[PDB]
Protein backbone atom coordinates (compact mmCIF):
# COMPACT_ATOMS: atom_id res chain seq x y z
CA UNK A 1 0.00 0.00 0.00
CA UNK A 2 3.01 2.65 0.44
CA UNK A 3 4.26 0.66 -2.33
CA UNK A 4 1.99 3.59 -4.06
CA UNK A 5 2.86 7.36 -5.00
CA UNK A 6 3.03 10.21 -2.63
CA UNK A 7 -0.05 12.22 -4.91
CA UNK A 8 -2.09 9.10 -5.22
CA UNK A 9 -1.54 8.27 -1.06
CA UNK A 10 -2.43 11.66 -0.96
CA UNK A 11 -6.26 11.20 -3.30
CA UNK A 12 -7.02 8.04 -1.10
CA UNK A 13 -6.58 10.29 2.00
CA UNK A 14 -9.16 12.66 0.50
CA UNK A 15 -12.06 10.27 0.16
CA UNK A 16 -11.60 9.41 4.03
CA UNK A 17 -13.88 10.81 6.55
CA UNK A 18 -11.88 14.00 8.12
CA UNK A 19 -12.39 12.63 11.55
CA UNK A 20 -11.37 9.40 10.69
CA UNK A 21 -8.58 10.95 8.83
CA UNK A 22 -7.21 12.28 11.65
CA UNK A 23 -7.45 10.53 14.69
CA UNK A 24 -7.12 7.13 13.25
CA UNK A 25 -5.12 7.54 10.06
CA UNK A 26 -2.34 9.86 10.96
CA UNK A 27 -1.16 7.43 14.24
CA UNK A 28 -0.69 4.64 11.76
CA UNK A 29 2.83 5.83 10.70
CA UNK A 30 4.90 8.84 10.14
CA UNK A 31 4.51 8.45 5.97
CA UNK A 32 0.69 8.66 6.57
CA UNK A 33 1.08 11.85 9.67
CA UNK A 34 2.91 13.48 7.22
CA UNK A 35 0.96 13.51 4.47
CA UNK A 36 -2.24 14.40 6.45
CA UNK A 37 -1.44 17.44 8.07
CA UNK A 38 -0.29 18.80 4.61
CA UNK A 39 -2.31 21.76 3.85
CA UNK A 40 -2.70 20.69 -0.12
CA UNK A 41 -4.90 17.71 1.18
CA UNK A 42 -7.15 20.23 2.93
CA UNK A 43 -7.21 22.55 -0.14
CA UNK A 44 -8.04 19.47 -2.14
CA UNK A 45 -10.87 18.27 0.09
CA UNK A 46 -12.30 21.87 0.19
CA UNK A 47 -12.10 21.83 -3.73
CA UNK A 48 -13.49 18.38 -4.78
CA UNK A 49 -16.27 19.19 -1.75
CA UNK A 50 -16.80 22.71 -3.44
CA UNK A 51 -16.11 24.81 -0.50
CA UNK A 52 -13.66 26.31 -2.21
CA UNK A 53 -13.59 27.24 -6.02
CA UNK A 54 -10.16 27.47 -7.79
CA UNK A 55 -10.79 31.66 -7.98
CA UNK A 56 -10.35 31.42 -4.23
CA UNK A 57 -9.18 34.93 -3.44
CA UNK A 58 -9.50 35.06 0.59
CA UNK A 59 -6.76 33.68 2.96
CA UNK A 60 -7.05 31.11 5.65
CA UNK A 61 -5.08 30.69 8.63
CA UNK A 62 -5.72 27.10 9.01
CA UNK A 63 -7.28 25.07 6.18
CA UNK A 64 -8.25 21.64 8.61
CA UNK A 65 -10.28 23.93 10.66
CA UNK A 66 -11.93 25.61 7.41
CA UNK A 67 -12.56 22.41 6.10
CA UNK A 68 -14.66 21.28 9.19
CA UNK A 69 -16.38 24.82 9.49
CA UNK A 70 -17.25 24.48 5.96
CA UNK A 71 -18.29 20.96 6.29
CA UNK A 72 -20.82 21.48 9.87
CA UNK A 73 -21.90 25.01 8.12
CA UNK A 74 -25.48 24.44 8.19
CA UNK A 75 -28.75 25.46 9.79
CA UNK A 76 -28.73 24.17 13.41
CA UNK A 77 -32.90 24.91 13.98
CA UNK A 78 -34.89 21.67 13.10
CA UNK A 79 -38.51 21.79 11.12
CA UNK A 80 -38.22 25.97 10.69
CA UNK A 81 -40.37 26.08 8.85
CA UNK A 82 -43.45 24.35 10.13
CA UNK A 83 -43.01 21.23 8.06
CA UNK A 84 -43.14 18.76 10.40
CA UNK A 85 -46.02 20.30 12.78
CA UNK A 86 -44.22 21.62 15.36
CA UNK A 87 -41.65 18.80 15.85
CA UNK A 88 -38.73 19.30 17.75
CA UNK A 89 -39.87 23.01 19.13
CA UNK A 90 -39.74 23.58 22.99
CA UNK A 91 -43.07 25.42 23.79
CA UNK A 92 -41.71 27.71 26.51
CA UNK A 93 -45.17 29.53 26.21
CA UNK A 94 -48.75 28.43 24.79
CA UNK A 95 -51.33 30.29 25.41
CA UNK A 96 -54.79 31.62 24.09
CA UNK A 97 -55.54 29.23 21.35
CA UNK A 98 -51.96 27.42 21.01
CA UNK A 99 -49.58 27.94 18.92
CA UNK A 100 -50.48 26.73 15.04
CA UNK A 101 -49.54 25.84 11.93
CA UNK A 102 -50.99 27.80 8.95
CA UNK A 103 -50.21 27.17 5.18
CA UNK A 104 -49.01 30.59 3.46
CA UNK A 105 -50.11 33.38 2.97
CA UNK A 106 -52.68 33.05 5.28
CA UNK A 107 -55.94 34.95 5.96
CA UNK A 108 -55.53 38.77 5.40
CA UNK A 109 -51.70 38.30 5.50
CA UNK A 110 -48.93 38.52 2.51
CA UNK A 111 -46.69 36.10 0.82
CA UNK A 112 -43.21 34.91 2.00
CA UNK A 113 -40.29 36.62 -0.21
CA UNK A 114 -38.66 33.30 -0.36
CA UNK A 115 -40.74 30.44 -2.79
CA UNK A 116 -39.45 27.84 -0.94
CA UNK A 117 -41.67 29.03 2.45
CA UNK A 118 -45.09 27.33 2.14
CA UNK A 119 -45.93 27.36 6.10
CA UNK A 120 -45.25 29.14 9.12
CA UNK A 121 -46.30 29.14 13.10
CA UNK A 122 -48.61 31.84 14.17
CA UNK A 123 -49.40 32.61 17.87
CA UNK A 124 -52.53 33.71 19.98
CA UNK A 125 -54.37 36.14 22.65
CA UNK A 126 -52.24 35.12 24.92
CA UNK A 127 -48.23 34.93 25.39
CA UNK A 128 -46.77 31.84 22.83
CA UNK A 129 -43.29 31.32 22.89
CA UNK A 130 -41.35 28.76 21.39
CA UNK A 131 -37.65 27.17 20.99
CA UNK A 132 -34.72 25.32 21.03
CA UNK A 133 -31.39 24.90 22.68
CA UNK A 134 -29.11 23.99 20.47
CA UNK A 135 -25.81 21.86 21.66
CA UNK A 136 -22.81 22.96 19.94
CA UNK A 137 -20.64 20.10 20.65
CA UNK A 138 -23.30 17.76 19.75
CA UNK A 139 -23.39 19.07 16.04
CA UNK A 140 -19.76 18.94 16.12
CA UNK A 141 -18.25 21.64 17.06
CA UNK A 142 -15.29 21.18 19.02
CA UNK A 143 -14.25 23.50 22.57
CA UNK A 144 -11.30 24.70 21.14
CA UNK A 145 -13.08 26.38 18.38
CA UNK A 146 -15.59 27.89 20.03
CA UNK A 147 -13.26 29.19 22.91
CA UNK A 148 -9.42 29.59 20.51
CA UNK A 149 -11.34 30.70 16.88
CA UNK A 150 -14.81 31.66 17.55
CA UNK A 151 -16.67 31.45 14.55
CA UNK A 152 -19.00 34.22 13.71
CA UNK A 153 -22.52 32.67 14.68
CA UNK A 154 -25.23 34.13 12.33
CA UNK A 155 -28.93 34.04 13.48
CA UNK A 156 -32.24 34.99 11.55
CA UNK A 157 -35.69 34.61 11.79
CA UNK A 158 -38.88 35.53 9.84
CA UNK A 159 -42.22 37.34 11.06
CA UNK A 160 -45.38 38.87 9.84
CA UNK A 161 -48.96 40.04 11.12
CA UNK A 162 -52.24 39.51 10.16
CA UNK A 163 -53.88 42.81 8.65
CA UNK A 164 -56.87 43.24 10.33
CA UNK A 165 -54.97 42.52 14.56
CA UNK A 166 -52.26 43.65 16.04
CA UNK A 167 -49.93 41.91 17.98
CA UNK A 168 -46.45 41.81 19.01
CA UNK A 169 -43.61 40.28 18.47
CA UNK A 170 -40.40 39.03 20.86
CA UNK A 171 -37.40 36.85 20.20
CA UNK A 172 -34.43 36.00 22.24
CA UNK A 173 -31.14 34.34 21.31
CA UNK A 174 -28.58 33.50 23.67
CA UNK A 175 -24.89 31.92 23.55
CA UNK A 176 -25.02 30.08 27.38
CA UNK A 177 -21.84 28.29 28.60
CA UNK A 178 -21.46 24.58 29.47
CA UNK A 179 -23.44 25.73 32.70
CA UNK A 180 -26.36 26.99 30.63
CA UNK A 181 -25.19 30.68 31.79
CA UNK A 182 -25.73 33.45 29.05
CA UNK A 183 -22.79 35.21 28.00
CA UNK A 184 -24.02 36.75 25.24
CA UNK A 185 -27.85 37.89 24.36
CA UNK A 186 -29.57 39.42 21.41
CA UNK A 187 -32.28 40.65 22.66
CA UNK A 188 -33.62 43.26 20.60
CA UNK A 189 -36.98 45.75 21.90
CA UNK A 190 -40.44 43.63 21.15
CA UNK A 191 -42.00 45.09 18.25
CA UNK A 192 -45.65 45.64 18.33
CA UNK A 193 -47.40 46.81 15.25
CA UNK A 194 -50.99 48.13 15.02
CA UNK A 195 -54.40 46.84 13.63
CA UNK A 196 -54.74 47.58 9.63
CA UNK A 197 -50.90 47.05 8.52
CA UNK A 198 -49.54 46.23 5.56
CA UNK A 199 -48.78 42.14 7.06
CA UNK A 200 -45.61 42.33 5.40
CA UNK A 201 -42.88 39.87 6.44
CA UNK A 202 -39.79 40.95 8.49
CA UNK A 203 -36.60 39.80 8.87
CA UNK A 204 -34.67 39.77 12.19
CA UNK A 205 -31.28 38.83 11.84
CA UNK A 206 -27.96 39.46 14.26
CA UNK A 207 -24.48 38.14 13.96
CA UNK A 208 -22.12 36.82 17.22
CA UNK A 209 -18.56 38.24 16.86
CA UNK A 210 -15.92 37.83 19.59
CA UNK A 211 -17.85 36.53 21.87
CA UNK A 212 -16.70 35.46 25.03
CA UNK A 213 -14.61 31.37 25.04
CA UNK A 214 -16.96 28.84 26.33
CA UNK A 215 -20.17 29.21 24.28
CA UNK A 216 -21.28 25.79 24.36
CA UNK A 217 -25.25 26.22 23.24
CA UNK A 218 -27.17 28.63 21.47
CA UNK A 219 -30.46 29.05 22.55
CA UNK A 220 -33.31 30.53 20.69
CA UNK A 221 -36.66 31.91 21.30
CA UNK A 222 -39.65 33.71 19.83
CA UNK A 223 -43.36 34.03 19.88
CA UNK A 224 -45.76 36.69 20.90
CA UNK A 225 -49.29 37.26 21.46
CA UNK A 226 -52.32 39.85 19.44
CA UNK A 227 -53.30 42.73 21.32
CA UNK A 228 -57.01 42.68 20.86
CA UNK A 229 -57.32 39.42 23.23
CA UNK A 230 -58.86 37.88 20.04
CA UNK A 231 -59.56 33.89 20.05
CA UNK A 232 -57.92 32.26 16.79
CA UNK A 233 -54.99 33.12 15.62
CA UNK A 234 -54.28 37.08 14.90
CA UNK A 235 -50.96 36.82 17.03
CA UNK A 236 -47.49 37.48 15.11
CA UNK A 237 -46.49 34.33 12.52
CA UNK A 238 -43.14 33.08 12.02
CA UNK A 239 -40.93 30.91 10.22
CA UNK A 240 -37.62 30.40 8.43
CA UNK A 241 -35.73 30.92 10.97
CA UNK A 242 -31.96 29.91 11.03
CA UNK A 243 -28.82 29.23 13.32
CA UNK A 244 -25.38 29.04 11.07
CA UNK A 245 -21.99 29.20 12.19
CA UNK A 246 -19.94 30.30 9.93
CA UNK A 247 -16.34 29.98 8.76
CA UNK A 248 -15.19 33.60 9.62
CA UNK A 249 -13.07 33.58 12.85
CA UNK A 250 -12.17 36.24 14.62
CA UNK A 251 -9.07 34.82 16.24
CA UNK A 252 -6.37 32.58 14.22
CA UNK A 253 -4.45 31.41 16.88
CA UNK A 254 -1.46 30.93 14.87
CA UNK B 1 -13.61 2.22 -35.65
CA UNK B 2 -10.52 0.80 -33.74
CA UNK B 3 -7.01 0.53 -32.41
CA UNK B 4 -4.79 -2.45 -31.08
CA UNK B 5 -2.97 -1.84 -27.86
CA UNK B 6 -0.26 -4.41 -26.34
CA UNK B 7 0.20 -4.89 -22.77
CA UNK B 8 3.70 -5.49 -20.99
CA UNK B 9 3.51 -9.24 -21.50
CA UNK B 10 2.77 -9.33 -25.25
CA UNK B 11 -1.28 -9.60 -25.60
CA UNK B 12 -3.08 -7.64 -27.78
CA UNK B 13 -6.14 -6.15 -27.44
CA UNK B 14 -8.30 -4.31 -30.04
CA UNK B 15 -10.19 -1.41 -28.91
CA UNK B 16 -12.52 0.80 -29.95
CA UNK B 17 -10.52 4.24 -30.32
CA UNK B 18 -13.29 6.45 -28.40
CA UNK B 19 -13.07 4.30 -25.32
CA UNK B 20 -9.26 4.43 -25.75
CA UNK B 21 -9.19 8.03 -25.83
CA UNK B 22 -10.06 8.30 -22.36
CA UNK B 23 -6.87 7.33 -21.22
CA UNK B 24 -4.69 10.80 -21.55
CA UNK B 25 -1.46 9.45 -21.70
CA UNK B 26 -2.27 7.38 -25.17
CA UNK B 27 -4.91 9.88 -26.89
CA UNK B 28 -1.38 11.47 -26.73
CA UNK B 29 0.73 8.88 -27.45
CA UNK B 30 -1.60 8.23 -30.68
CA UNK B 31 -1.02 11.83 -31.55
CA UNK B 32 2.65 10.70 -32.07
CA UNK B 33 1.74 7.47 -33.62
CA UNK B 34 1.12 -1.28 -35.63
CA UNK B 35 -0.41 -2.24 -31.92
CA UNK B 36 0.81 0.58 -29.60
CA UNK B 37 2.59 -0.90 -26.17
CA UNK B 38 2.28 -0.32 -22.78
CA UNK B 39 5.05 -2.16 -20.81
CA UNK B 40 4.11 -0.75 -17.54
CA UNK B 41 0.63 -2.88 -17.70
CA UNK B 42 0.80 -6.41 -18.14
CA UNK B 43 -2.17 -8.12 -19.70
CA UNK B 44 -4.76 -8.82 -17.02
CA UNK B 45 -5.04 -5.54 -16.15
CA UNK B 46 -5.27 -3.73 -19.13
CA UNK B 47 -8.33 -5.93 -19.54
CA UNK B 48 -10.04 -4.62 -16.25
CA UNK B 49 -8.83 -1.18 -17.74
CA UNK B 50 -10.42 -1.49 -21.40
CA UNK B 51 -13.33 -3.67 -19.22
CA UNK B 52 -14.02 -0.38 -17.10
CA UNK B 53 -13.56 1.99 -19.71
CA UNK B 54 -15.63 0.15 -22.43
CA UNK B 55 -18.50 0.67 -19.14
CA UNK B 56 -18.06 4.34 -19.27
CA UNK B 57 -17.77 4.75 -23.14
CA UNK B 58 -20.07 7.65 -23.11
CA UNK B 59 -21.18 9.04 -19.67
CA UNK B 60 -20.81 11.77 -4.29
CA UNK B 61 -21.53 7.82 -4.46
CA UNK B 62 -20.00 4.94 -5.99
CA UNK B 63 -21.92 3.12 -8.85
CA UNK B 64 -22.93 -0.49 -8.09
CA UNK B 65 -20.98 -1.59 -11.50
CA UNK B 66 -17.81 0.25 -10.43
CA UNK B 67 -18.73 -1.57 -6.92
CA UNK B 68 -19.18 -5.25 -8.46
CA UNK B 69 -16.27 -4.79 -10.84
CA UNK B 70 -13.39 -3.94 -8.00
CA UNK B 71 -14.68 -6.67 -5.79
CA UNK B 72 -11.05 -7.85 -6.87
CA UNK B 73 -8.18 -8.97 -4.49
CA UNK B 74 -6.24 -6.01 -2.86
CA UNK B 75 -3.44 -6.25 -5.01
CA UNK B 76 -5.33 -5.98 -8.14
CA UNK B 77 -6.78 -2.77 -6.57
CA UNK B 78 -3.31 -1.48 -6.24
CA UNK B 79 -2.49 -2.32 -9.60
CA UNK B 80 -5.32 -0.96 -10.64
CA UNK B 81 -4.72 2.11 -9.54
CA UNK B 82 -1.24 2.35 -10.69
CA UNK B 83 -2.40 1.65 -14.05
CA UNK B 84 -5.06 4.43 -13.79
CA UNK B 85 -2.14 6.57 -13.03
CA UNK B 86 0.27 5.37 -15.57
CA UNK B 87 -2.69 5.48 -18.30
CA UNK B 88 -4.34 8.81 -16.75
CA UNK B 89 -7.68 7.82 -16.51
CA UNK B 90 -8.58 10.51 -14.14
CA UNK B 91 -12.12 8.30 -13.30
CA UNK B 92 -10.75 4.84 -12.63
CA UNK B 93 -8.42 6.78 -10.48
CA UNK B 94 -10.65 8.52 -8.64
CA UNK B 95 -13.33 5.11 -8.14
CA UNK B 96 -10.06 2.56 -6.97
CA UNK B 97 -9.13 5.23 -4.46
CA UNK B 98 -12.49 6.42 -2.91
CA UNK B 99 -12.91 2.26 -2.86
CA UNK B 100 -9.40 2.59 -0.93
CA UNK B 101 -10.25 4.95 1.17
CA UNK B 102 -13.93 3.12 2.69
CA UNK B 103 -11.63 0.06 3.81
CA UNK B 104 -9.42 2.77 6.17
CA UNK B 105 -13.05 3.45 6.96
CA UNK B 106 -13.82 2.12 10.61
CA UNK B 107 -9.94 0.64 11.20
CA UNK B 108 -8.11 1.70 13.99
CA UNK B 109 -4.57 2.88 13.88
CA UNK B 110 -3.64 -0.54 14.32
CA UNK B 111 -6.61 -2.41 12.15
CA UNK B 112 -5.33 -0.22 9.57
CA UNK B 113 -1.62 -1.38 9.48
CA UNK B 114 -2.72 -4.91 9.50
CA UNK B 115 -4.97 -5.04 6.58
CA UNK B 116 -2.45 -2.62 4.52
CA UNK B 117 0.34 -4.18 6.33
CA UNK B 118 2.85 -1.53 6.92
CA UNK B 119 5.24 -1.01 9.99
CA UNK B 120 4.95 0.74 12.94
CA UNK B 121 6.73 3.68 12.32
CA UNK B 122 6.53 5.85 15.68
CA UNK B 123 8.11 4.97 19.22
CA UNK B 124 5.27 6.18 21.52
CA UNK B 125 4.61 9.55 19.48
CA UNK B 126 1.25 7.68 18.30
CA UNK B 127 0.47 9.57 22.02
CA UNK B 128 1.53 12.66 20.59
CA UNK B 129 -0.24 11.62 16.99
CA UNK B 130 -3.95 10.24 18.53
CA UNK B 131 -4.03 12.44 20.79
CA UNK B 132 -2.96 15.91 18.54
CA UNK B 133 -6.78 15.68 16.48
CA UNK B 134 -8.20 12.95 18.74
CA UNK B 135 -8.35 15.91 21.49
CA UNK B 136 -11.97 16.56 19.70
CA UNK B 137 -13.04 13.66 17.65
C1 LIG C 1 -60.32 35.40 23.53
C2 LIG C 1 -61.72 35.71 23.05
O1 LIG C 1 -62.59 34.86 23.01
N1 LIG C 1 -61.89 36.99 22.66
C3 LIG C 1 -63.08 37.59 22.14
C4 LIG C 1 -62.95 38.11 20.70
O2 LIG C 1 -62.54 37.08 19.82
C5 LIG C 1 -64.21 38.86 20.22
O3 LIG C 1 -63.81 39.80 19.27
C6 LIG C 1 -64.01 39.37 17.90
O4 LIG C 1 -62.97 38.53 17.50
C7 LIG C 1 -63.01 38.03 16.19
C8 LIG C 1 -61.84 37.06 16.10
O5 LIG C 1 -61.62 36.39 17.34
C9 LIG C 1 -62.97 39.19 15.19
O6 LIG C 1 -63.33 38.78 13.89
C10 LIG C 1 -62.36 39.21 12.90
O7 LIG C 1 -62.67 40.46 12.33
C11 LIG C 1 -61.94 40.91 11.20
C12 LIG C 1 -62.43 42.27 10.70
O8 LIG C 1 -63.13 42.98 11.70
C13 LIG C 1 -63.96 44.06 11.12
O9 LIG C 1 -63.67 44.43 9.75
C14 LIG C 1 -64.41 43.99 8.59
C15 LIG C 1 -64.34 45.08 7.54
O10 LIG C 1 -63.13 44.91 6.84
C16 LIG C 1 -65.86 43.53 8.83
O11 LIG C 1 -66.28 42.69 7.77
C17 LIG C 1 -65.92 42.72 10.13
O12 LIG C 1 -67.23 42.30 10.42
C18 LIG C 1 -65.42 43.57 11.31
O13 LIG C 1 -66.13 44.77 11.49
C19 LIG C 1 -61.87 39.88 10.07
O14 LIG C 1 -60.79 40.12 9.21
C20 LIG C 1 -61.66 38.44 10.54
O15 LIG C 1 -62.07 37.48 9.60
C21 LIG C 1 -61.00 37.05 8.76
O16 LIG C 1 -60.41 35.89 9.25
C22 LIG C 1 -61.25 34.78 9.42
C23 LIG C 1 -60.36 33.80 10.12
O17 LIG C 1 -59.69 34.56 11.11
C24 LIG C 1 -61.66 34.26 8.06
O18 LIG C 1 -62.65 33.26 8.15
C25 LIG C 1 -62.27 35.38 7.25
O19 LIG C 1 -62.25 35.03 5.88
C26 LIG C 1 -61.58 36.75 7.37
O20 LIG C 1 -60.53 36.89 6.44
C27 LIG C 1 -62.37 38.08 11.88
O21 LIG C 1 -63.71 37.70 11.75
C28 LIG C 1 -64.01 40.23 15.53
O22 LIG C 1 -63.82 41.43 14.83
C29 LIG C 1 -64.01 40.60 16.99
N2 LIG C 1 -65.17 41.41 17.20
C30 LIG C 1 -65.10 42.68 17.64
C31 LIG C 1 -66.46 43.30 17.76
O23 LIG C 1 -64.07 43.27 17.93
C32 LIG C 1 -64.80 39.69 21.35
C33 LIG C 1 -66.21 40.18 21.20
O24 LIG C 1 -66.61 40.51 22.51
O25 LIG C 1 -64.74 39.02 22.59
C34 LIG C 1 -63.40 38.84 22.94
O26 LIG C 1 -63.21 38.75 24.30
Amino acid sequence: INQLPENILLEVFMHVPARQLLRNCRPVCCLWRDLIDLVSLWKRKCLREGYVTEDWDQPVSDWKVFYFLCSLRRNLLRNPCAEEDMKSWKIDSNGGDQWKVESLPGAHGTGFPDSKVKKYFVTSYDMCLKSQIIDLKAEGYWEELLDKFRPDIVVKDWFAPRADCGCTYQIRVQLASADYLVLASFEPPPVTIHQWNDAKWTEVSHTFSDYPPGVRHIFFQHGGKDTQFWAGWYGPRVTNSSVVISHRVTRNPP
Amino acid sequence: PSIKLQSSDGEIFEVDVEIAKQSVTIKTMLEDLDPVPLPNVNAAILKKVIQWCTHHKDDDDIPVWDQEFLKVDQGTLFELILAANYLDIKGLLDVTCKTVANMIKGKTPEEIRKTFNIKNDFTEEEEAQVRKENQWC
